[PDB]
RNA sequence: AUCGAGAGGA
DNA sequence: TGCTCCTTCTCCTTCCTCTCGATGGCTATGAGA
DNA sequence: TCTCATAGCCCAGGAGAAGGAGCA
């Protein structure tokens, strides 16, 4: 944080999407297909997992930006897989589209007018007209009148959306709210319930074969009934990933007019046409080395698990490429020999494993395993799901800076809205006080005093963001800085700013006390500072003991020291104890006095008290 | 290997020696005070699988 | 994202509305509970008048719309305070449901205004000792107080409501005075708001009875409504197999007829008909299933 | 034995029985001959998408790698020509290396003035009066270049040129520019170079320079190199030097009676004392 | 408080050249204020964070590296064990065990407990001139909260106090 | 101030024409002028460059010195650094993210 | 889509305008007027003088500063008008109401202003005085404002180099006044911008 | 179950309008409820 | 050039035609604790980074107290832009809000 | 320089660049000197005056 | 410094 | 021809401090006496 | 000519989905 570093831009809204393979080949850093991870015990190999195109690795430079570790974010490489893989994250979804298509005409086995009706329903749901999305079925009566009915439905939807676009019921970017999305998900769920029941083709009476999945691994095909083969002929087992790619590519090429509507919950303004390569992994991205560094202590190295996964991916890829070269050896002719029977199977079994390895790269749960040790190294799914994931460990629950923690102690001599500060916490917690002409003498007093005597100045930061510390400087090197806080405009590029001081805490500031298991908003309140001499703990008044649910047998309170005048005003006004006299639950108080005051009130106001 | 068994506590075997948990059979003596030190010879344990279970029977 | 919008309507952060007023009346709980003790406010009429000064605030707001509108609604809902609400052909909206409640002086809820006028009419003895305190001056003071005790636009009342249910819920998981019926404590509360389950542990129903129905008539109805199982009237089941192929004779000793006749309102020919209809049919179906499940 | 495991299975469980029965529906033959030739056609479509594998023999061995050796002559079966001196020393720099004024002048003060780097190296005093033939004078010039590499090695944190020119006895420009152009990460930019240029050496080229230094020392020590007194001299780590000679193909071995006969070192204390030797081929 | 630090220089068969003491090398002279010439500290010495504890010469960088005391409290040196190898001194000395000692005054905020479960935190050490004094002459050691007795129901502390006064007389 | 500004507050380089924070990088400061952040997603290769003319504004070189062209609409925003981590982690499953950044 | 990429190559890098020679007598009119809009901050320490504050904090530090989005060098700004973010203002008001970012007192807002941009393009005519003399290049004095570089191989053999050296025109007399040359490329190499000059290429 | 809802979000192509408080802090902007529900704007002079 | 002008005019359209007239502003004329706290904090943050002086300093080293002192006399030149769930915003200045 | 405090983020034009002749530019020179009346930046002023002396006949 | 395992505190 | 009830899988969760460990095995080379 | 002696590396807690086993 800096209040002398304003940010001009901002994030306004978030859009999604899927990168494809050729786009990553256009943008990313370097094709990396080298399993060399440890090149003679001390080196990063070029073109490998620790290439300097991927950033910097343990006081090496960069082959992309040529800068230090503190200037490069690390660059994103790309593995070129041998074969196009699935994306498991979307897997079961396209599995439904694996079973809803007619294999011959490349349409869906439901009636074409029915899918046209669902498409018009979802187009009306794109603009908030659920009224139209249930009045659409009003329009009913060879395929000439069927095409007429399609044009009736199309003109009905077009005129309804034109009437919506007449007034301001929907802007140009579309209409989308909660009830709209609920109706959309009900119709998509009913749509997928209907696209798995029609056995025959409703276009030409054919029979698509039966499919069954292993869950993330393979697809098994079943031969159909002899009556079904008889019906197919009069009128018309492991499969590979490329067969799935070719089938779903032709299905998406023939069904663009409806799957433009299914996979979009808004008006698709930029005309993003859905293709098969939106679901597929011909390439894998490669993370920056900076986000993949092994943990180092002196010499001890804990090597990252994603390095192991991605190295196994590259090793399996080069094994598949070597077997591709062996098949290039067989394709001279080599037809009078069954010698290529085994290694081809040693292709296909290995052709399983890379899928499993991608199922071992992103997932760690659903795979096979080399058992009896049961050590799952973390896939990127399991690094995102729990308290030990990312949304709680690093997004919400963050260990903070400029904070303190202690056991506390009673103090009935300070007020209710006050806190007692020991000198050990009064030296290691600073405030970024700027330089201004009204408080210039107090800041020169803090500069003369220094980091060893309360109160004082520790870090004088210049207008370039450069620091000057005082933690080891002498007394006169501090006192010479007294006349060195009124520097004029040297550089006009940074002339409007002034100097800053990370000064010590004093009475004109405010902190935020907290007790760690919280249950309500009055379990975390601001308190006005008073620095105490000869003190080890934090000091508390008894009126706080109702709100924090505190007992003085060894509490543990945290103290966030706020870092902005905005936060000072909010803690001093919006969350001070003076404004928290009552419960928000029922209206009772939680503050007041405790048992010594209570018994003294019993004895004192009695009528034998002269 | 016995130094590994006492320095980590992971019971590593094949038949399991007919038990329930596969870890945590070793306790540091903790001779900070003699009351603690004599408590760590009568301190019996019910089972880590029962500490896992939230049923309060 | 459940907070107080500027129109005092509970919406989500995209405008998805949840309620139109905070509790129906926009009264924050923080400044709530001194709208029940009016005699204390009369006792500090001078202090609450010196605090809430109406002189420096009359120049920004209309004062004579909600008063007339509220007096019209008061006369109408004292005129028809005996018909039920379905027979009540509904007139126009209540007072808060028309006006900005924090702009017009006198835009109050109905129950507060009713208890205000009931307090001002119950204490006719008291205001003769007053200096001239009427319905009007005290009403203007309490309406200025009602305007100054409304909730701010933009308070995290979803968070306040969530914490005000969570914090007294941590005083729970106590096996309370339950046996002297339903699931109690946190296992009730998490069943209600989070899970939304239909399989209630002990689902019940409370039926009010009329006044002419005596206790004997109501308990006769309780013996009428009750579910009766067959094994409730079965003393002994005696199965004697003899293998003519394999066969077995079933002898059932029941109880006395007057016993379940008085307790469960069942004759022996109802017992005959229920052995005739459903028992032997399901028994034969179970025998067929157990025969088929060997192969 | 898998069928015996299934025979124990079918009696054994209901969860492992179902699991391995699913695995047997998973096990079954994933290749037939018509499927084999269809997959041969699909591998021809893999030829169509043949994102080609790297050559892994010349790009991954001859180019920039872990510790780049000097330009080795594997084809030379002569062990004294595995590193020819025209490969290490370029002719462009060799054509202006003249040390006739060094052996011509008899003053050792001016001779140490004419070395580019000045230290307490015992190797300089060991190999100045020992070499007597002028016919190996270019080899002596090689030793000169060795001292010149010291002017790079222990003076690498000098982050510019003119202050690095303040560490040498004003040599001809071509040696220093050849070293700073062949061995350094050239960071371009004239935004600071008109004031002061700033670039340094990555540690991979630093181990390359260590390989060049140890190859020059490998020349001048009868191609049988000392380890432990050199480890006293190099001021570096012992196994570091062992690794640097295992890169350069030097078999770092113990001593027979021949090395006790030659180097004057005791064979009875040679189980831990190391000596680097050479043979004909190249490493793997 | 007693602590233990095992400084080893043999974590990596011959080439360990890190030798204790000092080689023929320059080093800032005020190390002998806290150390001795054999690479060891003076036993019983004021140790504060920012002071060397074990120093040793190595020729691998022509350098005498030290081991700075890294702990928050100021300490003192208790016992310096010097451990050799179990076989017949194939190397010289390479392992130094050091016992630190740290003072602990009874401070404010410390946790003291009686023998009835009633633990507590010493909030302030109260001056004896500010103590309540008895007619016999004495002042108490620990004043305790009297309101803890109804809720916790510790009536046996009365019994222990009365019997202890009886035994003290 | 607390949950963002005091733990991992960071700037970020964004190319507004692509709307991402990760693929942008720093160009090598060559002999002409100072360096400039650029976009790898909005980049013209020297391989084809529609040559089946580029003015001297957008030609820049990476660490090996290959000529790229594009990615000048660059601005710095205020993010947590763990957002950059999550951006680099969601691409491992194959997810593009897109961040609308006004002023457009 | 193959039709998008050709136009995205040839049209977006294509400039706006071309400068003609005045009556084929003088030089080009490379000093052109263009209206721009921008979005800049404002310090509170010049809040009493906010317009000149914006000038001295974003525009006066843009003097003689090259941008490729304007294509050249600005010779001065004119017509600063803040687009106020409050409607019903009608451009005749003094209580302009600028949006403040919720962390800093530097308030960002939109501004229209005109620029007087000097931008040369490919294949143009410029002139230069005698500024320096060397052996193979003469940096010409562009409008008494900039420096012009000349590569050696673009010089025909009719030019007479004499010898410090000097260039002699094909007329044979020493050169004077404003010498004509052709612009090939624009460069920023140096403390300020420069240009690539030619005579036959 | 972040991945399943993220799958459904990508297959819906959710333009997240960024109004939920937890969403606004995962992205990391000034949260809505309180001193972020509105904006302060500066009244400036003319000269 | 011209498409930028068109997007500019669409921006000024959606700004202008989502505005609220001064006749339509019918919220409360009060100032909530959030509004007052934000005004105080933002004005003190301006003064700490040299806002122009319009109130007496009285030698107070606390800029937040200087902000409260300056709020005590309605000297502050700021306008609260109240947003709605539509996004149509009212503008309430300091001069037309009952402080406390 | 990478901060937004000293650098505008968005810069675009709205109209076609009108080729204003040396008349309005000379008028802007004279009125610019007059408005600045009503060192690298002063060297920018000096070069901006040498633009006028350049077109005059004797720089 | 990652994973386990153990201990202890409000 | 089309439409329901009975079985599986397949999913998920209070705060802090300290310590103490943390791959086996299949082959090369390489002297010693 | 084997014996060491090591380098270099390979038991909650229901709710849903989802599809078979019969039925108009
Ligand atoms: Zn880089
Ligand atoms: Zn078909
Ligand atoms: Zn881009």
């Amino acid at each position: 944080m800096d209040i002398s570093k304003p940010v001009g831009s901002e994030i306004t809204s978030v859009d999604f999407g899927i990168l494809t393979a050729k786009e990553i080949r256009n943008l990313s850093a370097k094709q990396i297909t080298n399993p060399t991870v440890l090149d003679n015990l001390g080196h990063p190999v070029s073109g490998g997992l620790y290439d300097l195109a991927l950033g910097a690795f343990l006081r090496n430079l960069c082959s992309t930006c040529g800068l230090d570790e503190k200037f490069c974010p690390g660059h994103q490489g790309h593995i070129e897989l041998p074969v196009p893989c699935y994306n498991p994250l979307f897997f079961n979804q396209l599995y439904i589209y694996l079973r809803a298509s007619c294999l011959f005409c490349h349409h869906f086995r439901l009636k074409s007018v029915e899918v046209h009706r669902y498409a018009c329903k979802l187009r009306l749901l794109q603009y908030g007209l659920i009224d139209e999305s249930y009045k659409l079925d009003e329009i009913t009566l060879s395929s000439t009148l069927l095409n007429e009915l399609k044009s009736k439905r199309s003109e009905y939807v077009d005129m309804a959306i034109a009437k919506a676009l007449s007034d301001g019921r929907t802007t140009e970017r579309g209409s989308f709210t909660a009830t709209v999305n609920d109706e959309r998900k009900k119709l998509v769920h009913e749509f997928h319930k209907k696209l798995l029941s029609r056995g025959k083709c409703d276009n030409c009476g054919m029979f698509s074969p039966k499919f069954r999945k292993d869950g993330f691994t393979k697809i098994f095909e079943t031969a159909l009934n002899e009556k079904q083969i008889t019906n197919n002929r009069v009128k018309g087992t492991y499969i590979l990933s490329t067969e799935v790619k070719n089938i779903l590519d032709t299905v998406f090429r023939k069904e663009q007019c409806v799957l433009q509507y299914v996979f979009h919950s808004r008006p698709n303004l930029s005309r993003k046409l859905v293709k098969a390569d939106s679901f597929f992994m011909d390439v894998l991205v490669v993370p920056p080395t900076r986000f993949r560094l092994p943990s180092k202590l002196g010499e001890e190295v804990h090597e990252n698990s994603q390095n192991q996964l991605l190295s196994k991916v590259l090793t399996t890829s080069l094994l598949i490429r070597d077997l591709n070269d062996d098949l290039s050896k067989l394709q001279k002719d080599k037809v009078s020999l069954e010698d290529r029977r085994v290694i081809f199977s040693r292709l296909m079994n290995a052709f399983v494993t890379i899928q499993n390895d991608v199922n071992a790269f992103i997932d760690s749960t659903k795979a096979q395993g080399r058992t009896s040790g049961k050590v799952p190294i973390p896939g990127v799914k399991q690094a995102l799901e729990k308290k030990e994931g990312l949304f709680r460990k690093h997004m919400m629950g963050k260990r903070v800076n400029y904070a303190a923690r202690s056991v506390i102690s009673p103090d009935p001599n300070i007020e209710t809205n006050e806190i007692g500060v020991p000198p050990v916490f009064a030296v290691k917690l600073t405030y970024p006080e700027p330089v201004t002409a009204y408080n210039i003498a107090e800041l020169r007093q803090a500069v003369i005093n220094g980091p060893d005597k309360w109160p004082g100045a520790t870090q004088i930061q210049n207008e370039d963001g450069s620091l000057v510390s005082l933690i080891g400087m002498s007394v006169e090197q501090r006192k010479a800085l007294a006349n060195q806080l009124l520097t004029p405009s040297s550089n006009v590029s940074t002339h409007t700013l002034n100097k800053k001081v990370y000064r010590h805490i004093k009475n004109r500031d405010v902190v935020l006390m907290n007790r760690q298991p919280t249950l309500h908003k009055a379990s975390m309140m601001g308190h006005k500072v008073r620095v105490l001499p000869n003190e080890k703990t934090l000091r508390l008044h008894y009126a706080n003991t109702g709100a924090y649910n505190a007992d003085f047998d060894g509490d543990e309170m945290n103290m966030h020291f706020p870092q902005n005048e905005n936060a000072r005003a909010e803690a001093l006004n919006l969350a001070n104890t003076d404004s928290q006299y009552l419960t928000p639950t029922s209206g009772s108080p939680v503050r007041g006095l405790i048992q010594d005051h209570i018994s003294a009130g019993v004895w004192l106001t009695s009528k034998d008290s002269f | 290997k016995m130094q590994y068994f006492l320095s980590t506590g992971n019971l590593v075997s094949q038949s399991g020696l007919d038990l329930q948990q596969v870890s945590g059979y070793t306790v540091v003596a903790e001779k900070i005070n003699f009351y603690r030190f004599i408590s760590h010879f009568r301190m019996v344990h019910r089972g880590s699988f029962f500490a896992q279970l939230k049923t309060t029977t | 994202g459940v907070h107080v919008s500027y129109d005092n309507s509970i919406r989500d952060a995209d405008g998805t509305l949840v309620q139109f007023m905070y509790g129906g009346d926009a009264i924050d709980i923080t400044k709530e509970s001194h709208m029940t003790q009016f005699e204390f406010c009369l006792d500090n009429y001078y202090a609450l008048l010196k605090k809430y000064n109406p002189s420096a605030l009359i120049e920004h707001l209309d004062v004579e719309s909600a008063l007339k509108y509220s007096k019209k609604t008061l006369k109408y809902r004292k005129k028809h305070s005996k018909e039920p609400h379905y027979k009540q052909s509904v007139k126009y909206d209540p007072v808060l449901a028309k006006y900005n409640p924090a702009k017009y002086l006198g835009s109050v809820s109905e129950n507060f205004q009713d208890k205000l006028e009931s307090f001002l009419d119950k204490n006719s003895k008291l205001f003769k000792s007053s200096d001239g305190v009427n319905e009007k001056k005290f009403r203007a003071l309490m309406q200025l107080k009602y305007m100054r005790s409304l909730i701010n636009p933009g308070e995290a009342v979803g968070i306040i409501a969530s914490q005000s249910v969570g914090e007294p819920s941590t005083q729970m998981t106590l096996n309370t005075f339950h046996f002297a019926n339903v699931t109690l404590g946190i296992p009730r509360l998490r069943e209600i708001v989070m899970t939304a389950s239909a399989a209630i542990k002990t689902p019940q129903m409370t039926l009010p009875i009329w006044n002419d129905v005596s206790d004997e008539q109501a308990d006769t109805f309780c013996k009428s409504i009750s579910k009766v199982l067959l094994s409730e009237v079965i003393d002994k089941v005696i199965v004697t197999e003899t293998t003519a192929a394999r066969s077995y004779v079933i002898h059932m000793r029941f109880f006395d007829n007057n016993e379940y006749s008085e307790e469960y309102d069942v004759s022996k020919e109802e017992l005959q008909n229920v052995i005739s209809n459903q028992f032997i049919h399901l028994l034969e179906a179970a025998i067929v299933k157990e025969i088929k499940k060997q192969k | 034995r898998p069928s015996a495991l299934r025979n124990a299975l079918g009696e054994a469980f209901g969860t492992k029985k179902a699991k391995k029965a699913i695995a047997d529906l998973e096990r079954n033959r994933i290749d037939s001959d018509k499927l084999t030739d269809s997959a041969i056609d699909i591998v021809d479509s893999v030829r169509t998408a043949s994102k080609d594998l790297p050559t892994r023999a010349q790009l991954d061995e001859i180019t920039s790698n872990d510790r780049p050796t000097p330009l080795a002559n594997i084809d030379a079966t002569d062990v004294e020509q595995i590193y020819p001196i025209e490969s290490i020393i370029p002719k462009k720099e060799l054509q202006f290396i003249r040390v006739s004024s060094i052996l011509k002048e008899a003053d050792k003060e001016k001779k140490l003035e004419l070395f580019p780097y000045q230290n307490n190296s015992k190797y300089v005093a060991k190999k100045l009066d020992s070499l007597t033939q002028p016919s190996q004078m270019t080899k002596l010039q090689l030793l000169y270049y060795l001292s010149l590499l010291l002017g790079v090695y222990e003076n690498r944190r000098v982050n510019n040129k003119t202050k690095l020119l303040e560490r040498l006895n004003s040599p001809p420009e071509i040696l220093v520019d050849g070293i700073l152009s062949r061995f350094t990460v050239i960071k371009p930019g004239q935004f600071g170079r008109s004031k002061d240029r700033s670039y340094f050496i990555d540690p991979q080229n630093e181990d390359k320079i260590l390989c060049y230094i140890l190859a020059i020392i490998m020349h001048l020590d009868n191609f049988i190199v000392e380890i432990t007194p050199l480890a006293h001299e190099l001021n570096l780590k012992p196994s570091k030097v062992v690794s640097l000679f295992r890169v350069l193909g030097a078999i770092v071995k113990g001593a027979t009676v021949a090395q006790a006969e030659a180097f004057g070192i005791p064979k009875s204390t040679a189980a831990s004392y190391k000596i680097a030797t050479m043979k004909v081929p190249f490493k793997l | 408080m007693y602590k233990t630090e095992k400084v080893d220089l043999a974590l990596n068969g011959d080439p360990i050249t890190q030798h204790f003491g000092f080689g023929n090398d320059e080093w800032p002279k005020e190390w002998l204020e806290k150390l001795d010439e054999d690479g060891l500290p003076y036993i019983g010495t004021y140790v504060e964070e920012g002071d060397p504890i074990c120093a040793y010469f190595d020729d691998t960088l022509n350098k005498t590296k030290i081991k700075t005391y890294h702990s928050s409290e100021p300490a003192y040196i208790e016992e310096v064990n010097l451990i050799g190898d179990e076989s017949n001194k194939f190397q010289e000395l390479q392992t130094v065990s050091i016992k630190y000692r740290i003072r602990r005054t009874p401070q404010i905020g410390d946790k003291f407990s009686s023998r009835h479960g009633q633990k507590g935190v010493c909030s302030r050490k109260w001056p004896t001139i500010d103590m309540p004094f008895s007619e016999t002459g004495i002042q108490p050691d620990i004043i305790i909260n009297p309101h803890a007795f109804p809720s916790r129901m510790t009536i046996g502390m009365f019994v222990e106090s009365l019997a202890g006064k009886a035994g003290a007389l | 101030d607390r949950l963002l500004n005091s733990s991992d507050y960071t700037q970020a380089s964004v190319c507004r024409e692509c709307g991402s924070i990760l693929t942008t990088q720093q160009s090598v400061p060559r002999i002409g002028s100072i360096s400039t952040v650029c976009c790898r997603r909005c980049s013209m290769r020297f391989e084809d460059a529609k040559k089946l003319f580029i003015d001297d504004s957008q030609i820049w070189e990476d660490g090996q010195g290959n000529k790229f062209v594009g990615g000048n609409e660059t601005t710095t925003v205020a993010i947590p650094f763990v957002l950059k981590y999550l951006d680099s982690e969601l691409s491992a499953m194959g997810i593009r993210l897109r961040y609308n950044v006004e002023p457009k | 889509n193959e039709n998008r990429e050709t136009a995205r190559f040839i049209k977006k890098h294509k400039k706006q305008v071309t400068n003609p020679i005045d009556e084929k007598n003088g030089t080009s009119n490379c000093i052109v007027r263009v209206p721009i809009a921008l979005y800049v901050s404002l310090a509170p320490m010049y809040l009493e003088n906010p317009l000149q504050g914006v000038m001295k904090q974003h525009l006066n530090p843009l003097v003689m500063k090259y941008n490729n989005k304007v294509g050249g060098v600005v010779l001065g700004y004119e017509g600063l008008k803040i687009l106020d973010a409050d409607p019903l203002s009608k451009e005749d008001t003094s209580e302009k109401l600028i949006k403040i970012t919720p962390d800093t007192p530097f308030g960002f807002t939109w501004c229209h202003v005109n620029l007087y941009v000097w931008q040369p393009q490919v294949g143009d005519v410029l002139e230069g005085y005698i500024f320096i003399q060397s052996a193979s290049h003469i940096g010409l004095l562009i409008h008494d404002a900039f420096n012009a570089s000349i590569k050696k191989n673009n010089i025909p053999v009719d030019w007479t180099f004499v010898h410090l050296g000097h260039w002699v025109d094909s007329n044979g007399e020493p050169i004077d006044g404003k010498l004509r040359f052709t612009v090939r490329n624009v460069h920023t190499t140096g403390r300020v911008v420069s240009v690539d000059g030619t005579l036959i290429s | 179950t972040t991945c399943q809802f993220l799958t459904k979000a990508v297959l819906d192509n959710e333009r997240e309008q960024l109004d939920s408080p937890s969403a606004r802090i995962v992205v990391g902007k000034l949260n809505n409820v309180g001193t972020g529900s509105f904006d302060v704007l500066a009244k400036v002079p003319n000269a | 050039p011209e498409d930028f002008q068109q997007h500019e005019q669409i921006r000024r359209k959606t700004l202008k035609e989502k505005a609220i007239p001064k006749d339509q502003r019918a919220t409360t004329p009060y100032m909530t604790k959030y509004e007052r706290a934000r005004i105080l904090g933002t004005r003190a943050l301006q003064i700490s980074m040299n806002a122009p002086v319009f109130v007496d300093l009285e030698g107070e080293t606390d800029p937040l107290r200087i902000a409260m002192k300056e709020l005590a006399e309605k000297k502050i030149p700021l306008v609260i832009r109240r947003y709605l769930p539509d996004g149509s915003f009212e503008d309430w200045s300091v001069e037309e809000l009952i402080v406390d | 320089t990478a901060t937004t405090l000293n650098t505008p983020v968005v810069i675009h034009a709205t109209q076609l660049p009108q080729h204003v002749s040396t008349d309005e530019v000379l008028q802007f020179l004279e009125s610019f000197i007059d408005e600045k009346e009503n060192t690298n930046l002063s060297s920018s002023i000096s070069q901006l005056k040498r633009i006028q002396r350049d077109f005059k006949g004797l720089p």
